[PDB]
RNA sequence: UAAUUGCGAUAACGAACGAGACCUUAACCUACUAAAUAGUGGUGCUAGCAUUUGCUGGUUAUCCACUUCUUAGAGGGACUAUCGGUUUCAAGCCGAUGGAAGUUUGAGGCAAUAACAGGUCUGUGAUGCCCUUAGACGUUCUGGGCCGCACGCGCGCUACACUGACGGAGCCAGCGAGUCUAACCUUGGCCGAGAGGUCUUGGUAAUCUUGUGAAACUCCGUCGUGCUGGGGAUAGAGCAUUGUA
């Protein structure tokens, strides 16, 4: 089919996120890798940029790994659904707000300082610490609790 | 002369109680029976009756 | 034609003697007050499909029990009677319960 | 001439006919695919990304001889899979059915399946044509 | 009225016509093989009535059936043990005496549920009883 | 020896029960002048090749008869016998094992003898028992806790792999309900990322949700063992179902 035949353009570890990345692995596994991305993310991203399976560490570099987090970030000038995706229509103004590297632990707590400042269940279940999405813990609780 | 002592009584098992004795068994609505384990052995000749094994 | 044999298979079903042996009795006594021809009946191992509601949920200690069992005693004539005493013998004696399968099949 | 009623087979059906109808440009792709799980009882979609209809084109183009007919109540059934739930056993659990209606109806659109009476699909022309005599000189050529 | 009979035969766990289709060794009926399989599994096993046995071993008799009834697993375990009779026991008019006599010889210390045609029926079951190995399904009280 | 089971003698004689007292078992009759849902020749022509007749609808009182599988009633098998020693044969061991059965006929059922301060007085107004009806010994009523955990005990599993994956045939088992005054109601069609949403089709059903179809199994191209692919009793955003809830 195709004979490996590359040249020494693999260079060492690319920058990316804040941290580092190995380079020993395809590039949507790379992706994946990072915190805030997962497998059906990494590979929507991947797929909707159109590069094959085959290339290794040495095509992709970190300018060519800007088109792909650029259309990440931006799903709208290229006809990006983003309803495939978890969030949209979410609390803010009905605008599709696909999750994010960075934002996902920004935003991880503005619901729960909402739900705090209401004084739900959800909340004082959470401040007690115990189980909060309904399990039965009557007799264990060893190192947790 | 009550106006109060009327409930809500539809289904459920705060509609529905026993018929037997006013037992505490017995949440099997097979053909409206409702009937209860110690009056299922009251009741005689149901079993079908037979004894090789 | 006129006088037609078709021959529906009259189905005996009964579970109790008290019905059993009154419309057998009342088949064979027609046969001989109208003078049908000699050919009697027999039963037969009974057309059991299993179906029940049981109320036995768990399995704990040992048994002192037992067994659901019934007979619903479908049997059979073996003869050649018209089809018109066939359908008098529904006719006569009317008791709900007793069923007649539509089969054009004399033996 | 000795030619029988059948000469017909499964693997090098499927892996020489995906290769055969590629050739031919019948693609009848649904648009949405490789966005989807491909299944409700799967636990990530297929690793080439591209494509795959061909995969399930010819295998059912043999499947709807080796059966006389192909339901779909029974196809995503037998496609379903094993899911967990949590703390729990593994449940089989059926597969999609929008996508196999989607490809069914592409491929009766394209005239190969067709709808037959008394309940059920049957092979049309092209598919007959492509059973019996291609077949054998497509295998005698790969082997 | 007209003495008409259909002609019915016996086979493992179904039905037959008894009505065969003599022929030159064609082990097909006219539209279709069944030995061509490949299990994956099964192979020494469907080998084992014929590979043993003589390779060929079918220039003077071919099966001609269609019987729908018993089962697929039955199927495929009954018809292989039912043609390795017909080839070693009703070829006994063919084949050559001591060659037969010999087999059967050799598959006296052989029984060992590998030469045995499945003649299992499928039978009904009486409602009030379920269990087989482990205890049945009482309560206390 | 699964047994108070057989030999054998005797203050022993002759009798019932636990097994023996019975029947369902597991791979059962060229068998039952037994039924159209489980099917066969001739086939009613072929719609898959239509000359290489098995078949597609068994042309909706449908190519006829019947059971040869859906319904199982009888009598019938296997017994250590034909071999020799291991008891003197009077028990019992082997291998030629003889098949609807060499383990008594595998698995199942009789609570036999007579007792338990054993669970059931709170089980059906069941026992010589302490007290009342206006503040009913609280019949009922607006709702909700009855799963709260600093602790340990007990049966039940999700992993600690190249065993995680696409593609396919892997599907050979009876199992269970139905308005008759309220929820069982489609096999198929169509929309969806999917809980799911609408119709000939199911209230007298072997008949319609049911023509119950039980599941991962071998495979190669590729990623690929790690605290990362090994997963989720952990926390968050949105899509809807059964149920006033």
């Amino acid at each position: 089919s195709l004979v490996v035949q590359e040249q020494g353009s693999f260079q060492h570890i690319l920058r990316l996120l804040n941290t580092n990345v190995d380079g020993n692995i395809k590039i949507v596994y790379a992706l994946t890798t990072i915190k805030g991305v997962g497998r059906r993310y990494s590979n929507l991203v991947c797929k909707k940029a159109d590069v094959d399976l085959h290339k290794r560490a040495g095509e992709l570099t970190q300018e060519e790994l800007e088109r792909i987090v650029q259309i990440m970030q931006n799903p709208t000038h290229y006809k990006i659904p983003a309803w495939f995706l978890n969030r949209q229509n979410d609390i803010t103004d009905g605008k599709d707000y696909h999750t994010l590297a960075n934002n996902v632990e920004s935003k991880l707590r503005d619901d729960l300082e909402r739900l705090k400042k209401i004084r739900a269940h959800r909340g004082i279940r959470h401040f007690w610490g115990l189980r909060v999405r309904g399990q039965h813990t009557k007799t264990t609780g060893r190192r947790r609790a | 002369e009550n106006v109060w002592f009327s409930h809500p009584r539809r289904y459920g098992k705060g509609s529905r109680q026993c018929r037997v004795c006013s037992s505490h068994t017995g949440l099997i609505r097979k053909y409206g029976l409702n009937i209860c384990r110690q009056c299922f052995r009251e009741k005689a000749n149901d079993i079908g009756f037979n004894k090789f094994r | 034609q006129q006088q037609q044999i078709i021959k529906i298979r009259i189905t005996l079903t009964s579970t109790k003697v008290k019905q059993l042996e009154n419309v057998s009795s009342n088949i064979v006594k027609n046969a001989e007050q109208h003078n049908l021809v000699k050919k009697g009946p027999v039963r037969l191992p009974t057309k059991v499909l299993k179906i029940s509601t049981r109320k036995t949920p768990n399995g704990e200690g040992s048994k002192t029990w037992e067994t659901y069992e019934m007979r619903i005693h479908k049997r059979y004539i073996d003869l050649e009677a018209p089809v018109q005493i066939v359908k008098r013998i529904t006719q006569i004696t009317i008791e709900p319960g007793v069923d007649v399968e539509v089969v054009v099949a004399s033996n | 001439p000795g030619v029988s009623v059948r000469d017909v087979a499964a693997q090098d059906f499927i892996n020489a006919y995906a290769s055969f109808l590629q050739r031919q440009g019948k693609l009848e792709v649904p648009g949405y695919v490789d966005i989807v799980k491909t299944s409700s009882g799967n636990e990530m979609p297929p690793q080439d990304a591209e494509g795959w209809f061909y995969k399930r084109a010819a295998s059912v183009a043999r499947h709807i001889y080796m059966r006389k007919q192909v339901g779909v109540g029974k196809l995503n059934k037998l496609y379903g899979g094993a899911k967990s739930r949590g703390v729990r056993p593994y449940k089989h659990i059926d597969a999609s059915g929008s996508i196999n209606r989607k490809v069914l109806q592409a491929l009766e659109k394209i005239g190969i399946v067709e709808i037959s009476p008394k309940g059920g699909r049957r092979i049309s022309e092209n598919g007959q044509r492509d059973l019996d005599r291609i077949a054998a000189q497509t295998l005698e050529e790969d082997e | 009225a007209v003495p008409s009979v259909q002609t019915f035969g016996k086979k493992k766990s179904a039905t037959a016509v008894a009505h065969v289709k003599a022929g030159k060794g064609l082990i097909k009926v006219n539209g279709s093989p069944i030995t061509l399989v490949e299990p994956e599994i099964l192979r020494f096993k469907v080998y084992e009535p014929l590979l043993l046995v003589g390779l060929d071993k079918f220039s003077n008799i071919d099966i001609r059936v269609r019987v729908t009834g018993g089962g697929h697993v039955s199927q495929v375990y009954a018809i292989r043990q039912a043609i390795a009779k017909g080839l070693v026991a009703y070829h006994q008019k063919y084949v050559d005496e001591q060659s037969k006599n010999e087999l059967k010889k050799a598959f006296t210390s052989y029984d060992r549920t590998l030469l045995i045609a499945d003649s299992r029926r499928p039978e009904p079951k009486k409602f009030g009883g379920k269990g087989a190995r482990s205890r049945f399904q009482k309560s206390y009280r």
